[PDB]
Protein backbone atom coordinates (compact mmCIF):
# COMPACT_ATOMS: atom_id res chain seq x y z
CA UNK A 1 0.00 0.00 0.00
CA UNK A 2 2.82 2.35 0.41
CA UNK A 3 3.33 3.91 -2.62
CA UNK A 4 5.52 6.85 -4.36
CA UNK A 5 8.43 8.37 -1.96
CA UNK A 6 6.71 6.39 0.86
CA UNK A 7 7.84 3.40 -0.47
CA UNK A 8 11.53 4.75 0.69
CA UNK A 9 13.13 4.23 -2.70
CA UNK A 10 15.72 6.17 -4.20
CA UNK A 11 14.16 8.20 -7.85
CA UNK A 12 15.86 7.09 -11.06
CA UNK A 13 13.90 9.57 -13.56
CA UNK A 14 10.88 11.12 -14.82
CA UNK A 15 8.86 8.64 -17.51
CA UNK A 16 5.65 10.47 -17.77
CA UNK A 17 3.50 13.13 -16.55
CA UNK A 18 -0.09 14.57 -15.74
CA UNK A 19 -1.98 17.34 -14.67
CA UNK A 20 -5.33 16.15 -15.27
CA UNK A 21 -6.07 15.42 -11.25
CA UNK A 22 -5.23 19.41 -10.74
CA UNK A 23 -1.71 18.93 -9.87
CA UNK A 24 1.46 17.79 -11.71
CA UNK A 25 1.94 14.60 -11.40
CA UNK A 26 5.68 12.37 -12.29
CA UNK A 27 5.33 8.75 -13.31
CA UNK A 28 8.71 7.98 -10.66
CA UNK A 29 10.59 4.76 -12.05
CA UNK A 30 12.52 4.10 -9.10
CA UNK A 31 16.39 2.71 -9.04
CA UNK A 32 16.25 -0.95 -8.37
CA UNK A 33 12.37 -1.51 -9.18
CA UNK A 34 10.08 -2.44 -12.20
CA UNK A 35 7.25 -0.58 -10.74
CA UNK A 36 6.58 3.23 -11.34
CA UNK A 37 4.08 5.37 -9.92
CA UNK A 38 2.78 8.48 -9.66
CA UNK A 39 4.38 11.49 -7.23
CA UNK A 40 3.45 14.74 -6.81
CA UNK A 41 5.46 17.29 -9.08
CA UNK A 42 5.59 19.80 -5.62
CA UNK A 43 7.54 16.59 -3.68
CA UNK A 44 9.71 15.50 -6.52
CA UNK A 45 10.49 19.62 -7.47
CA UNK A 46 12.24 19.45 -3.54
CA UNK A 47 13.34 15.74 -3.13
CA UNK A 48 15.21 15.45 -6.50
CA UNK A 49 15.24 18.54 -8.41
CA UNK A 50 17.93 17.59 -10.81
CA UNK A 51 15.94 14.40 -11.80
CA UNK A 52 12.96 17.44 -12.43
CA UNK A 53 14.94 19.63 -14.42
CA UNK A 54 16.29 16.50 -16.98
CA UNK A 55 12.80 15.54 -17.86
CA UNK A 56 12.13 19.16 -19.03
CA UNK A 57 15.31 19.56 -20.61
CA UNK A 58 15.00 16.66 -22.60
CA UNK A 59 11.32 18.17 -24.39
CA UNK A 60 12.51 21.60 -25.06
CA UNK A 61 10.66 23.00 -28.03
CA UNK A 62 11.02 26.59 -29.42
CA UNK B 1 -2.52 11.47 -26.91
CA UNK B 2 -0.02 14.00 -26.99
CA UNK B 3 3.33 14.07 -25.98
CA UNK B 4 4.27 17.14 -22.97
CA UNK B 5 6.82 19.76 -24.08
CA UNK B 6 8.34 22.42 -22.13
CA UNK B 7 7.39 25.29 -25.37
CA UNK B 8 9.54 28.20 -25.12
CA UNK B 9 10.47 31.34 -27.05
CA UNK B 10 13.74 32.82 -28.33
CA UNK B 11 14.61 36.37 -27.12
CA UNK B 12 13.91 39.25 -29.22
CA UNK C 1 29.85 42.18 -13.83
CA UNK C 2 27.45 39.76 -15.83
CA UNK C 3 25.10 37.33 -14.40
CA UNK C 4 25.43 35.43 -11.03
CA UNK C 5 28.51 37.77 -10.61
CA UNK C 6 26.44 40.53 -9.80
CA UNK C 7 25.69 38.83 -6.57
CA UNK C 8 22.00 39.42 -6.62
CA UNK C 9 19.34 36.70 -5.58
CA UNK C 10 17.96 35.52 -8.69
CA UNK C 11 13.94 36.18 -8.71
CA UNK C 12 12.32 34.92 -11.67
CA UNK C 13 13.48 33.85 -15.27
CA UNK C 14 11.81 35.82 -17.89
CA UNK C 15 13.20 34.21 -20.96
CA UNK C 16 15.66 32.02 -22.52
CA UNK C 17 17.77 31.69 -25.85
CA UNK C 18 20.43 29.34 -27.41
CA UNK C 19 21.70 31.68 -29.73
CA UNK C 20 24.90 31.71 -27.95
CA UNK C 21 24.75 27.91 -28.82
CA UNK C 22 24.15 27.08 -24.86
CA UNK C 23 20.95 27.37 -23.33
CA UNK C 24 20.92 30.12 -21.28
CA UNK C 25 18.17 32.42 -19.16
CA UNK C 26 17.28 35.81 -18.82
CA UNK C 27 17.22 36.29 -15.12
CA UNK C 28 15.64 38.89 -13.73
CA UNK C 29 17.09 39.63 -10.24
CA UNK C 30 15.03 40.68 -6.86
CA UNK C 31 16.14 44.46 -6.52
CA UNK C 32 17.23 45.48 -9.66
CA UNK C 33 14.86 45.85 -13.10
CA UNK C 34 18.63 44.74 -15.05
CA UNK C 35 18.05 41.26 -16.18
CA UNK C 36 20.29 39.44 -17.80
CA UNK C 37 21.65 36.32 -19.52
CA UNK C 38 22.89 33.18 -17.31
CA UNK C 39 23.78 29.45 -18.31
CA UNK C 40 21.20 27.24 -17.89
CA UNK C 41 23.59 24.86 -16.29
CA UNK C 42 24.66 27.10 -13.61
CA UNK C 43 21.18 27.95 -12.86
CA UNK C 44 20.45 24.29 -12.16
CA UNK C 45 22.81 24.38 -9.68
CA UNK C 46 22.64 27.59 -8.10
CA UNK C 47 18.52 28.09 -8.03
CA UNK C 48 16.67 24.66 -9.28
CA UNK C 49 13.41 25.75 -8.21
CA UNK C 50 13.81 28.99 -10.23
CA UNK C 51 14.49 26.93 -12.97
CA UNK C 52 11.59 24.05 -12.28
CA UNK C 53 9.23 26.92 -11.76
CA UNK C 54 10.05 28.55 -15.78
CA UNK C 55 9.50 24.98 -16.97
CA UNK C 56 6.37 23.97 -14.93
CA UNK C 57 4.70 27.41 -16.57
CA UNK C 58 5.86 26.16 -20.13
CA UNK C 59 4.71 22.24 -19.84
CA UNK C 60 2.09 21.98 -22.30
CA UNK C 61 0.55 18.83 -24.20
Amino acid sequence: KPRGFARGLDPERIIGATDSSGELMFLMKWKDSDEADLVLAKEANMKCPQIVIAFYEERLTW
Amino acid sequence: HKIPYVRLERLK
